[PDB]
């Protein structure tokens, strides 16, 4: 059971965008749906809902006529088509099922990014070993967020520490993802960092250590 | 497809049952019959009858239960009467009955069956539910092996795995003769038909009412229940549908689904339509789409008579043409056939679509427009009259207005309208509207009453008609509305900030704000249809919605759902221990 | 509307303590109150609905209470596993309304922490940008000041700070102060430090390198 969030990017303001969110794991077409956004880094906002048939749909007072919840129950897929898009409404978009009683299950959120800026990929640079040892990969340089780093394709996850991104001087993110090893495994292990920037389809694997 | 029906009367036909829905009837069956197909069957709802057959062995060894509804000669539920061939060596001998449990009601008869066994050993009285039945088992084989140490003189073969299994006991006046022991804690399961494996609702051997997989149950899992996201019922995601008395998800192979029930076939207020893979019946809310034959070429009729007409009643749209001609109206007594009914023109009020075309050359004295033809918006014109018409009206004497009130469009062919020296207000019609692309030439409008002869009496369509021209008179016989539209009656304005019944707008055309609205001044009362747009409620105020009594013993999810009002008329809801309802919020506002 | 309001905001607790979480409704709610975990980077966890009602497969140490207006949310025996933001939700009014949250943090032992410093890749001096990046892995409490030397020279003004959220497994912190520079100010120097004064150090723990 579980539900797949998409097409929350970075759109300018007054812009438009079509979440999406694919269900899969249970009968979608029996259960009352609804969206809840999160702005960094605050509370959960219900932002709207839908009917199982999908003949009633409510929208929270902030979203409306702006926001239109729908739903295709054969493509199995939820939407959420957000215009004339305000500052206040960046946020991470998590779709969720409405169970017997609660929010039982949730996708993974989208985040939308409503700015005039446009899109720049990370430049990503080797964090080297020593003088345990550490060593990391520093994101620098991009927007919007979010980016994804993962270590030795996943293979790495123990003393791993992917650091939350502080927005620079210029209108631009950075971070840097260490991982801290014991000292003897470096003339042992081969160590890649697997950064994602997803707006910018920028897909980068840098080897640290050889 | 577990539940299929059983035979009244009593090469091979078979049934890979496993619920009969009747009575088991094995009559006149070889000594080379393979009857596999039986091996499924679990329950019987009517009477077992095995009577004249040479097979050796009736193998049923998944009976558990014969409810015995229907009995044969009024008595019995399992009648085994001679199952032997007179000359021949083949003959029934053995019954693989191992996991017959009970008889609900009916008594037992086994004779005559020259070589059938083991049944003087069995304990008829474990299985016979019923204290008054009769039980006959005399008359059968002789000289046949003692039953097996293991099944203690009690089996229903030879075979060391087939014996009898006693399940009956003294039951406690508190159990009412359904109890798996004789302890007054060991009673039955209020769901069991008959007896018992424990106390649960699963370990029934019978339901009284429904299986909804394993358990006996009352009900079959209900279809809506309310939502409290959404304030409202909604479609069940446990939803199980009546199959015989078996609980499914879904309707076996064409079955669909109606009310709650699988069903055959849709009922008249219904209509098929498959949502989410499963077929089921909506209602149609009035009148359900019904297709007729019709008139002119191809078809057996020649014009709309006496004796056809009935058979065109609740017909939404006609496979074919229309033809109003003199023989049909007046009546042909050549072939002795009546004339037409000019109250019985008016089974054409339900009409909306024609594939083909409509001839209209006679009509009655007394009716001066076609306003039986009112609900008629589409002609299709696949088939078209004389040199390619779609729409025709000619010679008729006494038609003043054409009364196509609510006519939109006309896909193909050709306009004749010529002869009805009293028809008005077609002069201003916009023929290129409603017909599609070039009207040029293809547009007959002659010898009718004259634009001068109609303006002189005060023949003119109403001041809130459009430029495209009116079909009769008044502001109803619109064809555009000006402004907005009532019920197809152009109005001035909708009952928007005054006004008895409420409205709101959408593409100029009025619709009335939902019963419970509170009627505002000064401001809209509603801004859609919905029990939810209103801008004040009338009584109370359930979430999003204006309701007119508060959630109530209305069935949830997880129990029923009690509700009461604020002061504000707000449903709020009753506190968790109230099980009968509320007052107020506290406990000590508990209804009971 | 109904407004849920929640207390306190932030919560800190050692491994083992009954943590108790407060939730008040504006308005009566009866039991229609839902209860979700929120562990960083992650959507909610629905822990309890009804009120009181448990969802399947969340561990037994979890209870909610009340009914109306206060609420509460019981954790038996606090884990470090337990560390996130929860929050309320009421179902009985329209729109659903959530809590605030109430952000549940292990109170754990002192840890000093693992001081790195990182000289700027040679692809990023390429690139003509310099940037020294200082890491200080697993420690506690999350309060550390980390100064800049650059040729014994303080430099404030041109350093950014970064730390990550508890530790799901050992409760600790890790900080990433990085100090940018541009090619030309970087070669203009030889001898760079961080100057780390944690709680865990008696003296405070410089690590430097030099160009
Ligand atoms: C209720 O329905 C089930 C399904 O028809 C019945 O159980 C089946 O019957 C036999 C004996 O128990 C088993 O071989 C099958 O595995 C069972 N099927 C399923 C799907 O459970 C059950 O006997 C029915 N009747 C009652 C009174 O419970
Ligand atoms: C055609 O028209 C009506 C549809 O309403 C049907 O007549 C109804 O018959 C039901 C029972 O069959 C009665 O309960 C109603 O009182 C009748 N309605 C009216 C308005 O009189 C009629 O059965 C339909 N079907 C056919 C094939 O004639
Ligand atoms: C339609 O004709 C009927 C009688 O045939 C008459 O009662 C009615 O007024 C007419 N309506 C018009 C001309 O719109
Ligand atoms: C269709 O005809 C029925 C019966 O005359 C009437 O109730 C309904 O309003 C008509 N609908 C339209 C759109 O003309
Ligand atoms: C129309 O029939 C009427 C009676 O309905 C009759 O009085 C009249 O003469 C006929 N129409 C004519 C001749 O224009």
């Amino acid at each position: 059971v579980q539900l797949v969030e998409s097409g929350g990017g970075l759109v300018q303001p007054g812009g438009s965008l079509r979440l999406s969110c694919a269900a899969s794991g249970f009968t979608f077409s029996s259960y009352a749906m609804s969206w809840v956004r999160q702005a960094p880094g605050k509370g959960l906002e219900w932002v709207s809902a839908i009917n199982s048939q999908g003949k009633s749909t409510y929208y929270a007072d902030s979203v409306k006529g702006r926001f239109t919840i729908s739903r295709d129950n054969s493509k199995n897929t939820l939407y959420l088509q957000m215009n004339s898009l305000r500052a206040e409404d960046t946020a991470v978009y998590y779709c969720a099922r409405w169970g017997d009683e609660g929010f039982d299950i949730w996708g993974q959120g989208t985040l939308v990014t409503v700015s005039s800026a446009s899109t720049k990929g990370p430049s990503v640079f080797p964090l080297a070993p020593s003088s345990t040892a550490a060593l990391g990969c520093l994101v620098k340089d991009y927007f919007p967020e979010p980016v994804t780093v993962s270590w030795n394709s996943g293979a790495l996850t123990s003393g791993v520490h992917t650091f939350p991104a502080v927005l620079q001087s210029s209108g631009l993110y950075s971070l840097s993802s260490v991982v801290t090893v014991p000292s003897s495994s470096l003339g042992t292990q081969t160590y890649i960092c697997n950064v994602n920037h997803k707006p910018s389809n920028t897909k980068v694997d840098k080897k640290v250590e050889p | 497809q577990a539940v299929c029906p059983g035979t009244l009367n009593g090469y091979k036909l078979y049934e890979r049952c496993e619920v009969v829905m009747g009575n088991l009837e094995i009559v006149l069956t070889g000594h080379n019959a393979d009857l596999s197909f039986l091996q499924w069957i679990r329950e019987v709802t009517g009477y077992v009858l095995v009577a004249m057959n040479e097979f050796s062995t009736l193998p049923l060894p998944n009976l558990r239960v014969v409810r015995g509804t229907q009995v044969y000669d009024g008595k019995f539920a399992i009648f085994v009467m001679l199952n032997y061939n007179t000359n021949s060596s083949h003959a029934l001998r053995q019954l693989r009955l191992t996991q017959l449990t009970e008889i609900l009601s009916g008594g037992v008869y086994i004779e005559k069956n020259d070589k059938l066994c083991h049944m003087d050993t069995i304990d008829w009285r474990d299985i016979v539910r019923d204290r008054d039945a009769e039980i006959v088992v005399k008359d059968n084989g002789r000289s046949c092996p003692p039953c097996h140490e293991v099944c203690k003189g009690r089996c229903w073969g030879p075979g060391s795995e087939d014996c009898q299994t006693l399940t009956k006991t003294i039951c406690a006046p508190q159990c009412n003769g359904h109890c798996f022991g004789p302890n007054p804690n060991q009673c039955c399961h209020d769901e069991c038909a008959g007896g018992c494996s424990g106390p649960q609702d699963t370990d029934c051997f019978a339901c009284r009412h429904f299986n909804d997989s394993g358990a006996c149950v009352p009900r079959c899992p209900q279809p809506l229940v309310y939502n409290k996201l959404t304030f409202q019922l909604e479609p069940n995601p446990h939803t199980k549908y009546q199959y015989g008395g078996v609980c499914v998800a879904s309707c076996p192979h064409n079955f669909v689904v109606d009310q709650t029930s699988c069903v055959r076939a849709c009922p008249p207020d219904k209509m098929e339509v498959d949502k989410n893979g499963l077929k089921m019946c909506e209602p149609c809310g009035g009148l359900c789409p019904k297709a007729c034959e019709g008139t002119g070429s191809g078809s057996r009729f020649q014009t709309v008579d006496s004796s056809n007409i009935d058979g065109f009643v609740n017909c939404t749209k006609i496979l074919g043409n229309l033809d109003f001609l003199i023989t049909g109206l007046n009546g042909d007594p050549w072939h002795k056939i009546p004339a037409l009914d000019p109250e019985k023109l008016n089974v054409f009020r339900t009409v909306r679509e024609i594939t083909g075309y409509l001839n209209i050359q006679s009509w009655p004295p007394h009716m001066h427009n076609f306003s039986v033809f009112s609900n008629l918006t589409t002609i299709g014109g696949r088939s078209l009259y004389n040199r390619g018409f779609s729409l025709l009206i000619m010679k008729n004497l006494n038609v003043t207005s054409l009364g196509f009130r609510s006519l939109k469009e006309i896909s193909a062919g050709r306009i004749y309208i010529s002869a009805n020296r009293q028809l008005c207000y077609h002069h201003s019609l916009n023929w290129t509207k409603v017909l599609r692309g070039p009207t040029e030439e293809r547009l007959d409008i002659k010898h009718n009453r004259p634009r001068r002869d109609c303006v002189a009496e005060g023949k003119v369509c109403d001041p809130l008609c459009s430029s495209g021209g009116c079909w009769g008179p008044g502001p109803g016989q619109c064809l555009s509305c000006r402004n907005y539209s009532r019920g197809g009656v152009c109005v001035t304005h909708c009952n928007f900030l005054n006004g008895e019944p409420r409205e709101f707008a959408h593409e100029a055309e009025c619709f009335s704000c939902h019963p419970e609205c509170q009627p505002m001044e000064g401001t809209a009362t509603c801004n859609g249809s919905g029990s939810d747009t209103c801008a004040q409620c009338a009584h109370f105020r359930d979430g999003p919605h204006c309701v007119s009594s508060c959630p109530h013993g209305v069935l949830g999810a997880k129990g029923p759902i009690y509700k009461y009002p604020d002061v504000q008329n707000e449903c709020r809801p009753c506190h968790e221990n109230c099980t009968q309802g509320c007052k107020g919020p506290e406990l000590q506002d508990c209804l009971g | 509307d109904i407004q849920m309001t929640q207390s306190p905001s932030s919560l800190s607790a050692s491994v083992g303590d009954r943590v108790t979480i407060t939730c008040r409704a504006s308005q009566g709610i009866s039991n229609w109150l839902a209860w979700y975990q929120q562990k960083p980077g992650k959507a909610p966890k629905l822990l309890i609905y009804g009120a009181s009602s448990l969802q399947s497969g969340v561990p037994s140490r979890f209870s909610g209470s009340g009914s109306g207006t206060d609420f509460t949310l019981t954790i038996s025996s606090l884990q470090p596993e337990d560390f996130a933001v929860y929050y309320c939700q009421q179902y009985s009014s329209f729109p659903t309304t959530f809590g605030q949250g109430t952000k549940v943090e292990i109170k754990r032992t002192v840890a000093a922490p693992s001081v790195f410093i990182f000289p700027p890749s040679d692809e990023q001096l390429k690139s003509g940008t310099a940037s020294v990046v200082c890491l200080l892995n697993n420690f506690y409490p999350r309060e550390a000041k980390v100064q800049w030397k650059v040729d014994n020279a303080l430099q404030s003004g041109n350093s950014q700070e970064s730390v990550t959220e508890q530790d799901s497994k050992d409760s600790t912190y890790s900080l990433s102060s990085t100090l940018t520079l541009s090619k030309a100010d970087y070669e203009k120097h030889k001898v760079y430090a961080c100057e780390v004064t944690h709680q865990g150090l008696s003296s405070p723990v410089t690590k430097s390198f030099n160009r």
